[PDB]
RNA sequence: GCCAGUGGCGAAGGCGCCCGGCUGGAACGGGUCCGACGGUGAGGGACGAAGGCCAGGGGAGCGAACCGGAUUAGAUACCCGGGUAGUCCUGGCUGUAAAGGAUGCGGGCUAGGUGUCGGGCGAGCUUCGAGCUCGCCCGGUGCCGAAGGGAAGCCGUUAAGCCCG
């Protein structure tokens, strides 16, 4: 899914099984899920890792099967969930860290095409992001300003 | 100038090689033959032809009377021989370093090693990395004469050929030059 | 310029580097008499 | 009907035990993360590009 | 005047081979004092005819006899075509002289096609498309 | 340089000595997260070979212009000898190319075979090697090819086929 601006029919990725009920060789409940869930994000890890961690450590494949429920859902019940989304603020990093790079390195023009790339990506799920309220309308990608936010 | 001035100066390789006479130059002034070099393929030691390709570069360096002693400066392999080794569907993975023996002698060792097949940019380097440690590590333990002496015979390509063929087989590496830049 | 491989061509042609060029000359002639001279 | 019909994974889950603390575990068998029980801390799965490399599960299912 | 028990006395012959003329040079082994030095702009007077097989025997065997005159019972060969950015192909005469030098009696050695070879290249003459002749 | 390839990376232009540092993007694997956020894009912007220009440096080789030697009926050329700009660096402008896959981008369908690069899986072998061989999956890159298409050449699951934009 390199699609969207490179084009290759990447199809990397996973395959989840068609399933109505959760796995009976589960040991968890929902409760006791949410619980690690919780922990996880003090422990300070994303949500996407926490995931990760659930399915690797834990055995704990979709806590969506297991409790009705999504990751950001109960980090957001729990009063824990990001201030914006997970998503937009990885590509704000990593825009932060290439202005850096930019700055010390003003040749480099296959990297500021790759920042170019990084900021249109941020454009767009800002515009989406808007759309749906999970940021204020006013809100607008600048890059000092995201400096700040990072830091 | 006639020719019948000239005395013909005997040349003897240096000490750590065996003070043999390898050639003689003819000169008067025996100042004109201080910086002179000779190149012999290891006719030094000829009790094996395993080594006609190996050139070795000695320079005079303190004629006494009618002997002129020299020095090592360098050696190299025969083109012939490398152009052999360097073939399609194999690789060529060389390395250049500039090393300080243990007793201050300053060379510039430009060893080869040549895998059979095509291989990978990341596996290369890490035969070049091996190279590069194991030259390290006998600069450092050795002195300059029985560094010269080892890279001249092959115990150091064998020792890379091993410790090399666990990145990937390899066919007949060596260590293909070494050249001396200081000799405190 | 706009060009066009039909006038790249060579069948019934003069080479088009050259007829650009007289071209070029040409425009050059035109702009130097027309602006100060 | 094959191998597209209903995308389904290669990975399994599957039960381990450490060979420290023998406490049966289930983990998956492609991990991105070094997988460590949660008692004594001992890895059960090592990462790689794939199939993670097992250590401890001598005493071994698979659902 | 040391006492020489051998009388085996080795020279080096540089043998520059190129498609315009050959040059025999022979030397002692180091290659600083020279000993002959004979070219087919000697031995002939037709420039066209530098080159040839014919006249590089001949300047081969001037050079071989003047030298096992002066001693010199063999020489080694380095044949070397002209340079990096010129050709790397000697030409006839290489072959030819050597085979004279043997003629001549010097024992013939060890062999070696110096030529400089780049691993980088300077830009060679005739521009982009080269000769067009 | 040889290695160096219907090889690889890149939007294209283009990118080859090694080492270290900063950095971009892709593929694979993924019961990870988000949850249609997508496509195309008028206008608009960025990048953009060589060459050329401004300024400042450098200048080995090659070398437009020019200068000489030949050739020729002539020779404002081809050949030879030299040679200025230029080619290199710094910062800018220019914004053109047979910039070509002469093939706009996305998505679905329509036999495959055989290579090769990368990742993965499974087997076997091993000098137990980031190793070798076989097969399978994904993604690239090629050749061939039935049907099909086409004026034909040729294309042919990397369509120049059918459909959706
Ligand atoms: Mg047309
Ligand atoms: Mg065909
Ligand atoms: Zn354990």
């Amino acid at each position: 899914m390199a699609r969207m601006h490179a084009r290759k029919r990447g199809k990397s990725g996973s395959k989840r099984p068609p399933r109505t009920a959760p796995p009976t060789w589960v040991e968890y409940t929902a409760e006791e899920v949410e619980g690690l869930v919780v922990k996880l994000r003090k422990e300070g890890y994303s949500a996407a890792m926490i995931g990760t961690i659930l399915r690797d450590q834990y055995g704990i494949p979709s806590v969506k099967l297991i409790t009705g429920k999504k990751i950001t859902k109960i980090l957001e019940e729990n009063g824990l969930a990001p201030q914006i989304p997970e998503d937009l603020m990885a590509l704000i990093r990593k825009a932060v860290n290439l202005r850096k790079h930019l700055e010390m390195h003003p040749k480099d023009r296959h990297s500021m095409r790759g920042l170019q790339l990084t900021e249109s990506k941020i454009r767009r799920l800002v515009k989406y992001y808007r759309r749906t309220g999970k940021l204020p309308a006013k809100w607008r990608y600048d890059p000092e300003q995201a400096k700040l936010l990072v830091r | 100038d006639k020719w019948k001035m000239k005395e013909w100066y005997v040349v003897y390789a240096p000490d750590f090689f065996g003070s043999k006479e390898i050639g003689l130059t003819p000169a008067d002034e025996p100042e004109k033959v201080i910086g002179r070099v000779i190149e012999t393929t290891l006719r030094d030691l000829t009790g094996d032809f395993t080594k006609g390709q190996v050139k070795l570069y000695f320079q005079i360096y303190d004629v006494k009377g009618q002997n002129a002693y020299t020095k090592f400066k360098g050696h190299t392999l025969a083109r012939s021989y490398i152009r052999s080794l360097v073939r399609r569907r194999t690789t060529r993975i060389d390395g250049i370093f500039n090393v300080t023996t243990k007793d201050g002698y300053k060379l510039r060792v430009m060893g080869m090693v040549i895998a059979y097949r095509r291989i990978q940019t990341s596996q290369e380097r890490a035969i070049r990395e091996i190279i590069r440690d194991i030259i390290y590590k006998k600069a450092e333990e050795l002195n300059y004469r029985d560094f010269v002496l080892e890279a001249v015979s092959g115990k150091m390509a064998a020792e890379i050929a091993k410790e090399a063929r666990r990145i990937y087989p390899i066919k007949r590496a060596e260590i293909r030059k070494i050249k001396v830049l200081a000799e405190p | 310029m706009k060009r066009r491989p039909r006038k790249w061509k060579k069948k019934g042609r003069m080479r088009w580097k050259w007829i650009k060029k007289r071209i070029r000359r040409l425009k050059k002639q035109r702009r130097k008499e027309r602006g100060l001279i | 009907l094959p191998k597209n019909l209903i995308p389904m994974p290669k990975s399994r889950f599957l039960r381990v035990k450490c060979i420290d603390c023998g406490n049966e575990q289930i983990v998956f068998s492609n991990p991105s993360t070094t997988v460590r029980c949660l008692v004594c801390g001992a890895t059960l799965v090592e990462p790689t590009g794939g199939k993670g490399i097992l250590k401890a599960k001598v005493l071994e299912v698979l659902e | 005047q040391v006492n020489l028990k051998k009388k085996e006395k080795w020279g080096v012959a540089h043998i520059y081979s190129s498609y315009n003329n050959t040059i025999i040079h022979i030397t002692d082994l180091t290659g600083a004092e020279t000993v002959s030095r004979w070219s087919g702009g000697m031995v002939v007077k037709a420039d066209r005819d530098e080159p040839s097989p014919y006249a590089a025997m001949i300047a081969a065997r001037r050079a071989a006899e003047e030298a096992m005159e002066k001693g010199f019972t063999g020489v080694h060969i380095k044949v070397r075509a002209p340079g990096g950015s010129k050709s790397k192909s000697p030409g006839p005469g290489a072959q030819a002289a050597i085979r004279a030098l043997a003629r001549a009696g010097l024992r013939i050695g060890r062999v070696e096609d110096v030529t400089p070879i780049p691993h980088d290249g300077t830009r060679p003459k005739g521009g982009r498309r080269g000769r067009r002749v």
